[PDB]
């Protein structure tokens, strides 16, 4: 029983990184996630065993619906489709639910009618250097190291409705596929404080007892 | 010190209407601000963590915005368990600073 | 024993070297090496009995030494190996006990939860800078947090023992030798605004004498860049 | 080292070319040609080096301090010597300034 | 045709060697090649109507010119050679006639008799001093005797072919090319009391043109340090 212990059988898991919601007729509702691994306390804790990793991704995404309260008279609405676009580093940026940059042809797009299955996509290794990296000693502001990018993802609406409001939510799954590690690192023992950097408050080394003896 | 200034300390409005309660800032504090609601018998809840997400059970009436100086706190549905005081705190420098209250009560 | 490089000797009587490779070399870069071997002595420093720690950042605390000072402002990218000696003298007479680890990629934390820190405050120039055994308040806006039990970087002092380490007890050891390859995710970085090696020294098993022994053990490091080569026309 | 079994240190020994200054401080007499003399290990140091008729400087330097236990005395000693290291050149004999005399011994 | 010396590039299109001898090499010295190797490349002098010559003290012409410059201070000794490429460009309207020759030991004499010249007077750090057509007066004290008949060291300027010369004439040739070896007494001698070659370019036949021509000429003078080694450790 040795073989669970391994890096692929570690760290290609799934996982709920982002959780968002957005309706229609708002002129203020679509999604926003900037594909990072710092987000959640028990993913970033894995990642940060070691300090340069290498893998694929694969995400998959699960939009259910909600019907808001209309005013009267017999709503009856068709199949809902969404667009799902994926913006690379170094990719235009919509700022508005209707805008230019969703019609652009470098950014690949998913669209999905509800009642299916969820919309599956995957991304390979997007990088300049030769390996992601955990923690960068150095500065650009101390820290952040640019070239570990892989972009943005961005969620709407293409159907226009009148007669009923809905609001969507959607839940992003993360998994690594294919992953290298190298130069393993001491397991983290303060808490996590921020996204960007390794700021901490300090914490006693062990839980304590009586005596020695 | 940064002053956490709420220009308005009292809303009147009915049920079922839009609110927005403003609260602005000394200097540029990059969208650390949090909004609280304290109840009339005392007890304090933290409801939007950041300028515009929303803490987990809290439900969907509540939504905020702004950037810079200038930030909002929006119920687009007032409801009778929604009259109460509202803070504004910046969790930007040192020492953390809290804003003034806000009362709500109905119109008429 | 008595070992040369270029017009520098240095005397010794093992070597933990690396992850187990050795520092080897790869526009066209050229290869300066009699500019570059040789063993640059940082000043000694003090080992009292209330003392916390040192660390060096390591492409930063040769920044001024001569000539291998010089190519880092020549030349824009670079990659190099180190070879460390670290050595602390002692009579029988003291007690106490070592730990020389050389941790890649050594990111530190700020006292200040929103900031970070700033430059002096990482390195010194061919200066220690060091540990402390209390806290840093959140008063200070652009301080490093130099509690030594989390060694600056938020997780446990003692599983620093991961990296490539050696212990000095002054029981039965007087000396360490750690030899590092070149560790980064790019073959050729700029010297700069990267400063991927840190040499922390940690004294887990405080100092100890009797009345009448010298109050002080005087601890001296030496560096010296092997298998360097630098991008340039 | 004239000192005792039981005292460790460290010393530089610069040597400055014919031309350059003397150093003037620690740090730039690491940066020329040197030997670090570790007391503890060795006690005895030997620096060849060439002399032709500026001319050189063959300074010193603290390194460390002089660790000592209890019971032991903590000044030290050195002492130094030369000799010609391979064959040397000499010529054209004339007769030595140290020596003269104002009337005959008797 | 577009001969390369470290990174440095000149074009040319014969060429006169020393006394018949190339540069060639020899405590121990050592011998850098890839700081000295390259075209250092004087500034221009203009051929007036007027003008009288020009003359270079060669290991002085270079004393302030890069990385030459610095292995002078650093290195006590240290013997080269050197090679000289002279051009000028002029149409096929203009008219002239340029002598190149390359004094060695060119010991020069003041304008008073009693005197030796200042070291300002005898050569500029990478600038030509001039000769003149005239007479110095005895009244200054420490000046050199610039009589451009005399060729400041008291001999028939007719008789300066005897050294390794080039002409220069207008009509059928344009540049000029001289190889000197070292040409000492002693193997290495120190290059800041020594200055063992002199650089004389001398206007027999003056320039004339006719009007709506330019009425300069420039000259360049390139010169290339080959073969040269210090003493040092």
């Amino acid at each position: 029983s040795r073989s669970e212990s391994s890096i692929e059988n570690f760290l290609c898991r799934s996982a709920c990184v982002y959780y968002a919601t957005y309706t229609n007729n708002s002129k203020k509702g679509f999604a926003e996630w900037v594909i990072n691994t710092r987000q959640v306390a028990q993913l970033r804790r894995k990642l940060e065993l070691f300090t340069y990793l290498r893998f694929d991704l694969e995400l998959t995404f699960v939009i259910t619906s909600a019907q808001q309260p209309s005013t009267a008279s017999s709503v009856d609405a068709p199949v809902q489709t969404h667009q799902i676009m994926y913006v690379p580093p170094g990719g235009p940026v919509p700022t508005k639910v209707k805008d230019y940059a969703w019609q652009t042809s470098t950014n690949p797009s998913v669209f999905w009618t509800e009642g299916n299955a969820p919309p599956r996509m995957s991304i390979p290794f997007i990088s300049i250097g030769n390996a992601y990296s955990c923690f960068y000693d150095g500065w650009t502001v101390y820290g952040i190291n640019t070239l570990n990018n892989m972009g943005t993802l961005y969620m709407r609406h293409v159907n226009e409705a009148g007669q009923g409001p809905i609001k969507s939510t959607v839940r992003i799954y993360f998994k690594p596929k294919h992953v290298k590690a190298w130069v393993p690192r001491p397991p983290r023992l303060c808490q996590y404080e921020k996204q960007k950097n390794v700021n901490f408050s300090p914490i006693g080394v062990t839980t304590s007892r009586t005596d020695i003896i | 010190d940064i002053q956490m200034t709420q220009t308005k300390s009292s809303l009147s409005a009915s049920l079922g209407d839009r609110v927005t309660i403003s609260c602005r800032a000394s200097q540029d504090i990059s969208n650390y601000l949090n909004w609280y609601q304290q109840k009339p018998d005392g007890s304090v809840k933290l409801l939007i963590y950041y300028t515009s997400t929303l803490h987990s059970g809290v439900p969907s009436r509540f939504s905020g915005s702004g950037s810079g100086t200038d930030y909002s706190l929006t119920i687009n549905s007032l409801e009778q368990e929604d009259i109460a005081t509202y803070f504004c705190q910046q969790g930007n420098t040192f020492p953390f600073t809290f804003g003034g209250g806000t009362k709500l009560e109905i119109r008429r | 024993r008595s070992i040369t490089l270029g017009n520098s000797t240095i005397t010794t009587q093992n070597v933990v070297v690396g992850y187990g490779v050795w520092p080897e070399y790869l526009d066209q870069p050229t290869q300066p090496d009699v500019a570059t071997c040789r063993f640059y002595t940082l000043e000694s420093v003090q080992w009292m009995k209330n003392s916390a720690g040192w660390w060096w950042k390591l492409p930063d605390a040769l920044s001024q030494m001569g000539l291998f000072g010089q190519n880092m402002q020549y030349h824009y990218l670079g990659r190099t190996g180190y070879t460390i000696h670290v050595q602390c003298n002692a009579s029988k007479f003291h007690q106490g006990c070592l730990l020389v680890v050389c941790v890649p990629e050594a990111e530190m934390g700020c006292s200040n939860l929103n900031n970070t820190p700033e430059f002096s405050e990482l390195s010194g120039g061919d200066s220690a800078r060091m540990f402390t055994d209390t806290q840093v308040g959140e008063s200070n806006a652009k301080k490093v947090q130099t509690a030594v039990w989390n060694a600056g970087m938020g997780v446990g002092v003692g599983n620093l023992t991961i990296f490539p380490h050696q212990w000095i007890n002054l029981r039965t050891n007087n000396s360490a030798t750690l030899v590092m390859p070149y560790i980064n995710s790019v073959p050729m970085d700029n010297m700069f605004r990267h400063n991927n090696l840190t040499l922390m020294i940690i004294p887990f098993v405080p100092l100890n004498y009797s009345e009448g022994s010298s109050p002080y053990v005087p601890i001296t490091v030496t560096i010296a860049p092997m298998c360097a080569e630098y991008n340039g026309l | 080292f004239c000192g005792s079994a039981m005292a460790t240190g460290k010393f530089l020994l610069a040597y400055s070319p014919p031309g350059a200054g003397v150093p003037k401080n620690r740090k730039d007499a690491m940066l020329g040609t040197h030997v670090i003399w570790d007391v503890g290990l060795q006690s005895s140091c030997v620096l060849c080096v060439p002399w032709i008729s500026a001319a050189g400087y063959v300074t010193c330097w603290y390194q460390t301090n002089i660790v000592v236990p209890a019971d032991v005395q903590s000044s030290c000693d050195i002492l130094c010597f030369v000799s010609a290291c391979n064959d040397f050149s000499v010529r054209m004999l004339k007769d030595t300034p140290f020596i003269r005399q104002d009337t005959f011994y008797q």
